């Protein structure tokens, strides 16, 4: 019941801003929102500290309503509600003088409540309330300033492309019901102890579940929806890209670890898609000429890293990275939000540069952040990245092919991060803005993130060094694994991660300060800005043909009705043919008569 | 008890037709609503409030009524939907009496405990349906009407051949459902009887090639679309299958079942797919209804207690939000003047949380969990996959199309650039919103309570298809 409290608080709260909301002055909705998130984080962390929590109740027969709060759930709850809280308090600042304060924070509480319903769920359908709910709240928020045609289609694409994966979720969900008949993650895990059954079919279910995950965490092929999610206010992008949404993509794999750990075939594909998403996202990352999109592609890529982690059987690691990332991505986005709250939403890069002096404290934010993403050897993103890279080699499913790839991507990530920082804060100036106006409630929570960024790192250090994130996560879920490691070899790897990271960062610092970009940085700034021409290809035989087929089948249906009318006219024709039999001539009547008599007589005897 | 609840809209409607005014009939829809709701929260089991009276005995025809778990749920659904239509209205050419008349006719239709009386109501309800189509709106009133009427009746009258055969070939004493079931037909008799039920029920479901009456019908009714809501409550086909066509001639249902699952599936996908192209709320909602019924019929046709319960539930709950979307389309029509989606773009900010009401409804329609559509859609998926996984998938290449049409229409009708402006929300429209969303949220959040009575009927009429 109290567990359900954590969910109901940002809903009992949400409803007030929709029902009333405009009835209030304009520091308030943010205060209520952030207050309920405050006492959701808090009064759910009390539960976590109390050892955990449960809820089971009335729903459709055979499919009960269950919330489980364990370690794996508590971790997500703290990430979501905490980082979410900070982003709320920031949003109190960045959203100001904007009508729809109530709309914004109602949608925010809605979002939080949905995400909590997602993570706190012991049955896949309740989790599905979570998924569709969060997608819906994303839709509402991406198209927040609705008076814009672009910032509507953005959200449309969100709640459609996402629903493509949601369909897979449903399908696999049904397979794991025809098969087992429980549909509750706990008893679905306990029934998957043993020999399993129809492993091919089980693989199918897990594969559709994964194809579900793809949309929500914006992996390929459903990658395409996320860059367009930039439309909504900046802190919305922060929540979607860091603390919520895409996190569920990984989290679903982590809960369903009992299912994927027994699937050699599928996990391989999961890791491969993870790496492909990472590489793609990273290559098309830096070509972006917008501060927003260029970070969105880092979201896509990094989540690719996570799916590569969870792919190879290292489930606790993917969440470590999810955590660090939850900090430094929120940091990055909120930083950019402050930056364009300072430039009046200029939101460009080549039209920017040299904000180093004029912007106090923001430069440090974006530097700590961009370096954490780059993987500065004594920062979070570093430890998570080397954790993943080593987990590649050490775990089942090979990882030797993957490792080198993830390393190249590890270079490229540093490169585009430094492109971002340089292009934003360095190299002369363009435009006009005066004093500061990077206010308390914007830089204050943004400060706290930068701390969390640096110190997220050592919660899980390599083997001999104290690791507290593994013994917390593993008991809750994902227990089965086979990992061989060697001391000093692994440190050769960690040192390689550090060296290559520093190297990449350093290269990026000069390369994207350069001002001369020869031959194929034209041939790269084109493709990469256009995401390697992927959307243009998705509207090739995927979208527009279907869009056309709607009309095609419409007019077809019109033709069907038309044909029925044709039957009508057939009866009309036959009818006026039978009525044409009566000429009015009596001799004719006599002929038809005698004929008829002969007919009836002919039938009987 | 039952006959009181069946007759109450009929008399109030009759008192309305001649007598007038509206309000006395609106509180009539309210009285029927409260009575039916009270009836939902009371009954223990299948029999409920039985009724048996002689009608033609010697023919075997009796006035027989009663509330299954199913009948109760539909009495609630219908009473609610029609009531919402009543207090919102803006039709009120005093044919809200015709509306209540059709309500009572449908209530009798679902309470009908014997075949011939069921038939009686099935066809009798056609009368208001055709009237409020003729004399209350539409340029193409006449073609929509003769199409709708001729379709349902060309399906219907040959069913009479089957309803007779159901009793005659089985040697059943009367037309009572119980007796008819106590006397099974043999093969190639059960075949024919099931077929004769099946054309009339598929065409009134509607299934794919037999749905062509649906778009003209929904266009040419009064632009408010009360008659459209009630037309959607007259979509009793799936229910008719489940209660009647299938149990009375299962041997034939077995042969037809593959084809039926097929038609249901592609009806869902097709409906939702061409629903995109619709350039007016009437056509859009119509094809959307075709999709939903596709899903429901898929649920029933599967066997599978899950799927059947899901399908019936989906029908029930979709009555409310489909009727509601129709009524709302009428309410923005009244303030704008057209059911064209494109013209008069941005309405939100001019209108209050009317955007919220419309969006809640659209989300219920696309079947967002927590709203009425999802529970039924989901149990249906569960059962369909059991029956034929491939058609479950084909049919469920739907949710994509649903989000497509619903969100496209919603965006182009509400979200975009500000127009002239509008009214906010009427004192009636507020009752509408409140009661509606209350309903959607309750049936979506507690699909436990509703459909408890669906459970025994589901598994029993599933085992019917077993040994
Ligand atoms: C059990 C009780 C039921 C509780 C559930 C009720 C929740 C309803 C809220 C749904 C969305 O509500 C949303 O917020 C308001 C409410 O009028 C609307 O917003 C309108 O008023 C706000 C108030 O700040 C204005 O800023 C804004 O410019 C305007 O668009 C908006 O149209 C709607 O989309």
């Amino acid at each position: 019941m109290a567990l359900l409290g954590t969910i109901l608080l940002p809903l009992l709260g949400f409803a007030l801003l929709g029902l009333f909301g405009k009835r209030m002055r304009e520091p308030l909705p943010g205060v209520l929102a952030s207050g309920l998130v405050l006492a959701s984080f808090l009064l759910g962390a009390g539960l976590l500290l109390s050892g955990g929590a449960r809820f089971q109740a009335e729903w459709l027969p055979g499919i009960p309503f269950s919330l489980l709060l364990d370690n794996l759930s508590g971790f997500m709850l703290l990430i979501v509600t905490g980082v979410g809280f900070l982003i709320h308090v920031y949003a109190i600042g960045y959203m100001g003088g904007d009508p729809g304060y109530s709309r914004f924070f109602a949608y925010f509480n809605l979002f939080i409540a949905m995400m909590l319903t997602l993570v706190l769920a012991d049955s896949y359908p309740v989790m599905f309330i979570g998924w569709e709910g969060v997608g819906l709240a994303s839709f509402l928020l991406i198209g927040f300033w609705y008076k814009n045609p672009q910032y509507a289609d953005s959200a449309r694409k969100a709640f459609i492309v996402n629903r493509i994966g949601d369909l897979g979720f449903m399908l696999g969900m049904a397979i794991l019901w025809a098969l087992y008949g429980t549909l509750s993650i706990s008893e679905l895990k306990e029934a998957m102890e043993g020999p399993l059954k129809n492993p091919d079919l089980l693989a199918l279910a897990g594969l559709l579940l994964f194809l579900g995950a793809v949309g929500k965490s914006a992996q390929i092929p459903l990658m395409v929806w996320l860059p367009d999610a930039m439309a909504g206010p900046t802190p919305v992008s922060a929540l979607i890209h860091a603390a919520t949404m895409v996190t569920a993509g990984v989290y679903l794999i982590a809960r369903s670890s009992f299912l994927y750990s027994v699937l050699p075939d599928v996990s391989y594909a999961i890791a491969v898609v993870g790496l492909l998403t990472a590489a793609y996202g990273a290559l098309s990352a830096f070509g972006q000429t917008d501060i927003k999109k260029i970070v969105a592609y880092s979201t896509i890529s990094q989540l690719g890293y996570m799916f590569l982690a969870a792919g190879v059987g290292a489930y606790w690691v993917a969440l470590f990275h999810v955590f660090t990332h939850a900090f430094f991505k929120a940091l990055l986005f909120l930083a950019s939000g402050s930056v364009i709250h300072a430039l009046g939403g200029e939101q460009d890069v080549r039209k920017m540069g040299g904000l180093w002096k004029h912007l106090p404290q923001t430069r440090w934010h974006a530097l700590i952040g961009a370096l954490a993403l780059g993987g500065l050897p004594l920062l979070s993103g570093f430890w998570s990245k080397d954790a993943i890279l080593a987990a590649t080699l050490t775990y089942p499913f090979g990882g030797v092919g993957f490792y080198v790839g993830a390393l190249l991507v590890a270079v490229l990530t540093a490169m585009y991060a430094m492109r971002w920082f340089v292009l934003v804060f360095l190299g002369e100036e363009r435009g006009h803005h005066h004093p500061h106006e990077a206010p308390p409630v914007m830089l204050w929570p943004n400060h706290l993130l930068a701390l969390g960024s640096v110190l997220a790192g050592y919660l899980a250090l390599p083997h001999p060094l104290p690791n507290v994130l593994e013994p917390f996560l593993k008991p809750a879920l994902a227990e089965v694994e086979a990992h061989h490691l060697s001391l000093g070899a692994e440190w050769g790897l960690i040192a390689l991660s550090a060296a290559v990271a520093l190297l990449g960062l350093w290269a990026g610092f000069v390369f994207f300060q350069r001002k001369v970009f020869p031959a194929w940085y034209l041939a790269f700034e084109a493709a990469s800005r256009e995401a390697f021409y992927v959307d243009r290809a998705y509207n090739a035989l995927i979208v527009n043909p279907l869009k056309a087929l709607a009309e095609a089948l419409f007019y077809g249906d019109r033709g069907l009705l038309s044909g029925y009318f044709g039957l009508g006219g057939a009866a009309r024709s036959l009818g006026q043919g039978l009525a044409r039999l009566q000429t009015g001539y009596l001799r004719v009547y006599a002929l038809l008569f005698v004929l008829g008599a002969l007919l009836l007589l002919g039938v009987m005897r | 008890m039952v006959v009181l609840a069946v007759l109450l809209p009929v008399v109030f409607g009759a008192l309305l037709l001649l007598g007038l005014p509206r309000a006395l009939g609106v509180l009539g829809a309210g009285l029927s609503f409260l009575l039916n709701l009270y009836l939902f929260l009371t009954h223990p089991g299948g029999v409920a409030h039985a009724f048996q009276a002689p009608l033609l005995p010697g023919a075997g025809v009796y006035w027989a009524f009663g509330l299954d778990g199913l009948s109760a749920l539909f009495f609630l659904t219908i009473a609610l939907t029609v009531f919402l239509g009543a207090l919102v209205a803006r039709v009120e050419g005093r044919f809200l009496g015709l509306a209540l008349l059709m309500e009572g006719l449908l209530l009798g239709l679902f309470a009908a405990r014997d075949l011939l009386v069921f038939y009686v109501f099935f066809e009798a309800a056609l009368i208001p349906a055709l009237l409020m189509l003729y004399l209350y709106g539409g340029e193409g009133r006449t073609r929509a009407l003769y199409t709708f009427v001729l379709f349902t009746l060309v399906g219907s009258l040959p069913m009479l051949a089957a309803v007779l055969g159901a009793r005659l070939l089985s040697g059943s004493p009367t037309f009572l459902l119980e007796d008819l079931l106590a006397h099974p037909l043999q093969e190639e008799a059960a075949f024919w009887v099931f077929l004769g039920f099946a054309l009339a029920f598929a065409i009134k479901t509607p299934l794919f090639p037999l749905h062509a009456w649906l778009p003209p019908f929904h266009q040419e009714n009064h632009p408010s679309g009360l008659a459209d809501a009630l037309g959607t409550l007259y979509k009793v086909g799936v229910f008719a299958f489940f209660r009647f066509a299938i149990p009375l001639a299962p041997e034939g249902f077995a042969q037809a079942q593959g084809l039926l699952l097929f038609l249901a599936a592609l009806s869902a996908l097709y409906g939702a797919w061409v629903a995109f192209a619709a350039k007016d709320f009437k056509t859009l909602l119509a094809y959307a209804g075709l999709s939903h019924m596709g899903v429901a019929a898929l649920g029933v046709f599967s066997g599978t207690p899950e799927g059947a319960m899901g399908g019936l539930y989906l029908l029930a709950a979709s009555g409310v939000y489909t009727g509601g979307l129709f009524l709302l389309a009428g309410r923005l029509y009244e303030r704008t003047g057209t059911l064209e989606i494109g013209r008069y773009r941005g309405l939100a900010q001019s209108a209050p949380g009317l955007a919220a009401l419309a969006l809640i409804l659209f989300l219920a329609m696309v079947g967002l969990p927590g709203l009425s559509g999802f529970p039924g859609e989901f149990l249906t998926l569960l059962g369909a996959y059991k029956a034929s996984p491939w058609l479950a998938a084909l049919a469920f290449l739907s949710v994509i199309a649903s989000a497509a049409y619903a969100l496209t229409a919603f965006q182009k009708t509400f979200w975009e650039e500000g127009g002239s402006g509008v009214k906010d929300l009427a004192g009636a429209e507020w009752g509408f919103a409140l009661l509606s969303v209350l309903a959607l949220l309750l049936m979506g959040v507690f699909p436990g309570y509703f459909a408890r009575g669906l459970h025994p009927l589901a598994e029993a009429f599933a085992k019917l298809l077993g040994g």
